[PDB]
RNA sequence: CCGCGGCGGUGCGCCGCGACCGGCUCCGGGACGGCUGGGAAGGCCCGGCGGGGAAGGUGGCUCGGCCGAGUGUUACAGCCCCCCCGGCAGCAGCACUCGCCGAAUCCCGGGGCCGAGGGAGCGAGACCCGUCGCCGCGCUCUCCCCCCUCCCGGCGCGCCGG
RNA sequence: CCCCGGAGCCCCGCGGACGCUACGCCGCGACGAGUAGGAGGGCCGCUGCGGUGAGCCUUGAAGCCUAGGGCGCGGGCCCGGG
RNA sequence: GGAGCCUCGGUUGGCCUCGGAUAGCCGGUCCCCCGCGGGGUCCGGUGCGGAGUGCCCUUCGUCCUGGGAAACGGGGCGCGGC
């Protein structure tokens, strides 16, 4: 009856200064800021969840306007608890500075 | 042929050098032996502390 | 000198290099030492008939 | 869902740095009491540094050239604008989240407002070092509304002192209330200190 | 048909040796001194006039395709799911409590009953309390809370297994084309055996849960992440 | 037509799992060697031998209630410290993490990630298939016994006989 | 101590691919910047000739156009509709 | 109150002293001064801040009946005045 996903912001792509490598998102998971606090989140399912003009299908549901791009937090990115993700398609860039949901549900807990 | 890494893949190590089996049979047993003997020292030290 | 790092390897170093990255030169084709049949075929005329002999 | 940061006691660029990254991660921020921001380095030092910035103008038509904003809010906005990619769409979007004020006006004058302790003067400077209030600085470079901003803030502080007195009054009654009731909240109050509050 | 005369030391390393095993197995004293055309192989039947007829079991085919794929390469160690070994997080022990993370029973709290043959969990958030029946779940989509009921001596039915907790309907042909055929059928009906199973199991648990104060109320409730509380910080 | 029997290729579209191997990156455990056959330490205390700061001391003065606190001097040991002789098991590169270098003197278990890329059966009365090398084992064709007990059988949940 | 028109086959010397356009097919290694310049291959492309497709074509050739479907690393190509 | 294109972000709230930093916070004043408060002194508490943003508030299944502790609290987009 509430929220079963931890909040996270799409920081932007894995990139060098002047070559962005679009196939790898970086994820600022809310409340975690140490390459330490982040072994929880390794290998968790994650959703860029967004809605669009035309209708879609929906697993166990009637046709909707919301769509998602699924992905997976792979590894911890640099000291201050950023995390790398990788998504079944690359994230839009429209997406920068927006919510992506890091689930709990490939749990090892 | 795929190179399976001997150092991870026990049976590949054995294929290349069968004396590994024994060397590793020893050094499980050896380490267990000594681990037991450490507990036995620790129990005697606790008994000496109680006395 | 300023093109290399070098020095005196351990026993373990010689093992780890040979087992993890031991590749024969066998008819000028870099081939991985998957069996002693390879080492023997080439070095067996010296008494070297296995990975272990090679390491020694 | 929104930062409100009391810019008093902070350091101009030090705060702006932190605000920029918040703003780039979609955080809507408000920065309040910007005249109270204070800049390291003795006053005179910084006045000249501003006065130099004033000199910078597009010779052939100043009307185009770098617009030197006087108000401390706009100054602080300018320095945060200098740490975003503000020529981009995403940069421009980022600034649109940030909302700066000389003094502390009516939405936020009854909101609790945070303090970035990593930009704070008492922490980041040696006590024997000198600094400048961005107000004074703003005032002398042509900011019109110092005194107005002062006269409105004396009202606010008087208005707030009242709120605090009533707040205190409730807190006090609540401390009394517990003592009045502490045999019929005793086996609740016990359980809230096995799992470690109330201590 | 004796068991394994050397035990396991490590996966792939027996405790003993070659030489100890020779003596244990006793290879001394167990020394084994041991120094078509006309006749048709596999057809044959009966029959009347002329005589008996020689049939041919497995008769050569009446169509060859124009091209067909050519074998594979043996491949060593690739077991089918049934023959797999099954794991279980040490956290999940019998009569522990879970938070089911994924399905319709989502965030609902539950009691864990057993690991089935499959490797799935069997589960019950006693239908009574929670509205979660006898039900399968996966280890991987479940949080093993550090809260246990003592479920030791409850006789879960032997007959309830993977095979029973398994979806049922739909065959092939019928009328098919039009605006009909198995878009209806409509409802999974609960059945009476299923209701009887639940009734039996819950009663054994249900007293046990209650003994723990507030536990029923905990098992009624639903888990969800509020503000300021982060999975990685908190424990369950 | 029902068998979804045996084999072969497949999935309309979106999904998930599982175990096996390869390559990685981490985590947790343990067991060893060497040294100034580590240095310091701890613990027990005993007998001596001096030296130093500076003391349950004394003393000038000051500050508080003979006592407590703050400076100052000669300095023994009734606060300690340091050297020297002689001797105990508790040490152990020590979870009292004070300072190394390592591993035929080294092993076990666990997690995250990416990838699977090949295809030694195209016979007419008898397999549409295994498998090579390595590990051992495991088993049996040798007898013994012991235990537990899952199925089944028997006797009184207990005991006896795969 | 016997014969494969039958040992039943992990090797079979009695006969031999699903495979064998031998300018074909298959396996192992290694390597791959490039102006000027050189060489090879183009089932890349244009126009005409000898051959050849019992080719195609008023039941619609060439050309032209195409937010149609594809192939090829590419030169290019093939189909759908107009 | 009913349908119905489109644009999206979101997925508990926090309703506030002032400020200090070689200092602060809270009480209570027995006592004194000022306009239930404000200022003072004195005393008593806290101070790696529990009258803590390392915080607080809020609960997250629905109903039934039939006990206890808690109990006049909540509502009707309940309605008029200050
Ligand atoms: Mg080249
Ligand atoms: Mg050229
Ligand atoms: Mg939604």
């Amino acid at each position: 009856s509430g929220r079963l996903w931890c909040k996270a912001i799409f920081a932007g792509y894995k990139r060098g200064l002047r070559n962005q490598r679009e196939h790898t998102a970086l994820l600022k998971i809310e409340g975690v800021y140490a390459r330490d606090e982040t072994e929880f989140y390794l290998g968790k399912r994650c959703a860029y969840v967004y809605k669009a003009k035309n209708n879609t299908v929906t697993p166990g549901g009637k046709p909707n306007k919301t769509r998602v791009i699924w992905g997976k937090v792979t590894r911890a990115h640099g000291n201050s608890g950023m995390v790398r993700a990788k998504f079944r398609s690359n994230l839009p860039a429209k997406a920068i500075g927006h919510r992506i949901r890091v689930m709990l549900y490939p749990s090892r807990i | 042929v795929l190179k399976k890494n001997p150092l991870k893949n026990l049976r590949i190590m054995l294929k290349l050098n069968p004396y590994a089996k024994t060397m590793r049979r020893n050094t499980i047993l050896r380490q267990a032996r000594n681990h037991k003997l450490r507990v036995e020292r620790a129990a005697a030290a606790l008994a000496a502390k109680k006395s | 000198e300023p093109y290399i790092a070098w020095g005196y390897p351990n026993l373990k170093s010689v093992n780890e290099l040979i087992y993890k990255r031991g590749y024969g030169k066998i008819n000028k084709k870099r081939i991985a030492l998957t069996d002693n049949a390879l080492i023997a075929r080439s070095l067996g005329k010296y008494g070297i008939i296995c990975m272990e002999d090679l390491i020694h | 869902q929104v930062l409100v940061l009391d810019g008093r006691g902070h350091l101009l660029g030090r705060l702006a740095a932190i605000v920029a990254k918040q703003v780039l991660l979609g955080r809507k921020v408000v920065v309040v009491r910007c005249e109270g921001i204070n800049i390291s380095g003795n006053f005179y030092r910084n006045k000249l540094k501003y006065l130099a910035f004033l000199r910078k103008r597009m010779n052939t038509n100043p009307s185009r050239g770098p617009y030197h904003f006087r108000a401390p809010s706009r100054i602080f906005w300018r320095t945060v604008r200098g740490m975003l990619p503000h020529k981009t769409k995403r940069g421009q979007a980022a600034l649109d989240r940030l909302k700066v004020f000389d003094g502390i006006p009516p939405p936020y004058d009854k909101k609790k407002r945070m303090v970035v302790p990593a930009a704070l003067k008492v922490v980041r400077l040696k006590p024997t070092r000198k600094f400048a209030y961005l107000g004074r600085l703003a005032h002398e470079v042509g900011w019109k509304y110092q005194a107005v901003t002062a006269t409105l803030e004396e009202k606010r502080k008087e208005k707030a002192k009242i709120h605090y007195r009533k707040k205190k009054q409730l807190m006090r009654l609540r401390k009394q209330a517990e003592k009045n009731v502490e045999k019929k909240i005793d086996r609740f109050t016990e359980v809230l200190k096995t799992h470690g509050f109330l201590v | 048909p004796h068991c394994s005369r050397n035990p396991v030391l490590v996966r792939g390393i027996g405790r003993y040796s070659r030489s100890a095993m020779y003596s244990r197995k006793a290879l001394y004293k167990r020394k084994y001194a041991a120094p078509v055309l006309a006749t048709v192989t596999k057809p044959v039947g009966g029959d009347k006039n002329g005589g008996t007829r020689v049939v041919k079991l497995r008769k050569m085919p009446r169509y060859y395709p124009t091209e067909d794929v050519p074998r594979k390469l043996l491949s060593h160690g690739r077991k089918p799911f049934s023959q797999h070994v099954r794991k279980l997080r040490a956290s999940i022990t019998p009569g522990t409590i879970l938070i089911i993370l994924t399905g319709r029973h989502r965030g609902k709290r539950v009691v864990f009953l057993k690991q089935l043959s499959s490797g799935l969990l069997l589960v019950t958030g006693p239908l009574s309390l929670n509205r979660v029946p006898l039900r399968r779940t996966h280890q991987k989509f479940v949080i093993a809370t550090s809260t246990k009921i003592d479920i030791s001596g409850v006789k879960i039915p032997k007959h309830l297994t993977d095979a029973y907790f398994k979806k049922k309907q739909l065959r092939k042909p019928r009328h098919q084309e039009g605006e009909i055929f198995d878009t209806e059928k409509e409802k999974y009906e609960i059945t009476e055996q299923r209701k009887v199973d639940q009734k039996a199991v819950d009663s054994q648990i249900l007293p046990k849960i209650k003994a723990v104060p507030q536990l029923q109320g905990y098992l009624r409730s639903v888990f969800a992440l509020t503000n300021g509380v982060y999975p990685h910080k908190l424990v369950f």
